[PDB]
């Protein structure tokens, strides 16, 4: 995250480090003890040995020695991504349940026909580069970026027609405040109480762009309000399942 | 702005907008009470429902809704949404469902 700040613990429980072989790859969010919404890019062929995957909750240093890791039993990827950008999603389903403490909390989905609303500063969160030829953070950034339209993003100056309708993208013109390298797969998440209750929910996946913190190339982000039904099927789907699958 | 499917944080019961009336109602108790609460817990943006049961208006009381409306169980199977498969109903027997959904969206820190 380039021009965000140091958050501390407890403020984005859902937040989760997905490390392979030790280095830290992607971002995810905990949709419950024992499920992770990320994004598909983060296991290309050479990633895809579970074993060697380790999900870290419950810290946003991530060298605390108090966070928990555990193992991956399978990755249910979407079908439609073809190139195994749109469909940018997977799950991950670890081999034990995470406890869910003050630190380690799921995050909720969008509302069936609840839509985004243009405009909305919502927080993106995660430990990837500061500055794009920068390094990973230590401690979690947080930043809060505006919705942008898709008039918008998809005109001749932004990204000329590469949005498709499953994603968004978030930022400001200007530059300045965006995601970047290693915050890939993570939560970009807004709050309302519709509810009767503030929550906040997961509406997008932090999925790529140009550089990073550019004037004119903001984020963009899976859509997750229209995935909602793929990730309810998945998880019934595939409870038992370990490896590497993939559900259209 | 309220979303029109709310759950109650003293009992968890289901309460269901009806929009010609401008109240809520329960939700009549039926034999698919598990996945109507698992659908309504969906519904709501939370991932599943944990729970469910059955609560009696006599001794739980109304709590300020007016009615009951009932799900077409046969229908029930085809829907990605409640209110498409549910109707005002007299609900006799004055059982209603309550789900516990898998909490999720909220810090809890001091
Ligand atoms: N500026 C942005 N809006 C942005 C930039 C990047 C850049 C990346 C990225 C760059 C190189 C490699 C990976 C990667 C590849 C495989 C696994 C994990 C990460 C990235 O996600 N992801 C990004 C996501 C976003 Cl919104």
């Amino acid at each position: 995250i380039v021009g965000g700040r140091d958050t501390s613990l407890g403020r984005w429980p859902w937040q989760v480090s997905l490390r392979y072989d030790g280095a830290h790859l992607c971002g995810g969010s905990l949709l419950s003890g024992d499920w992770v919404l990320t994004a598909a890019h983060c296991f290309p062929e050479r990633n895809r040995v579970l074993s060697r995957w380790r999900v870290f909750a419950g810290a946003v240093a991530q060298a605390s020695p108090h966070g928990l890791q555990l193992g991956v039993q399978a990755v249910v990827y979407h079908g439609g991504y073809l190139p195994f950008n749109s469909n940018d999603i997977a799950l991950v389903h670890l081999s034990s349940p995470l406890p869910l403490t003050e630190y380690i909390q799921p995050v909720c989905l969008p509302a069936a026909g609840q839509a985004l609303v243009d405009g909305k500063i919502c927080t993106v969160t995660g430990w990837g580069n500061t500055q794009y030829y920068g390094q990973q953070a230590g401690v979690l950034q947080e930043a809060r970026v505006p919705i942008i339209s898709n008039d918008v993003c998809n005109g001749a100056d932004f990204y000329g027609n590469q949005i498709k309708p499953k994603m968004f993208c978030a930022g400001y013109p200007e530059g300045g405040i965006d995601a970047c390298q290693g915050d890939s797969g993570g939560p970009f998440v807004c709050e309302d109480s519709i509810s009767r209750t503030p929550r906040w929910r997961l509406c997008g996946i932090v999925s790529w762009g140009t550089g990073c913190a550019l004037a004119q190339k903001p984020g963009v982000y899976t859509k997750v309000s229209d995935f909602r039904e793929w990730i309810f099927q998945a998880i019934k789907t595939h409870s038992e399942a370990s490896g590497m699958v993939t559900q259209l | 702005p309220l979303y029109p499917v709310q759950v109650s944080s003293a009992d968890a019961r289901l309460m269901v907008f009806d929009k010609t009336e401008g109240t809520w109602r329960l939700l009549c108790s039926s034999r698919s009470n598990a996945r109507v609460a698992g659908l309504s817990c969906e519904e709501m943006g939370f991932l599943r429902a944990l729970t469910h049961s059955e609560l009696d208006v006599r001794t739980a009381g109304a709590a300020g809704t007016s009615g009951f409306f009932c799900v077409d169980e046969g229908r029930l199977p085809h829907t990605q949404r409640l209110l498409e498969v549910i109707s005002v109903c007299d609900c006799p027997r004055g059982r209603f469902l309550a789900a516990i959904c898998q909490d999720c969206g909220r810090r809890k820190l001091p």
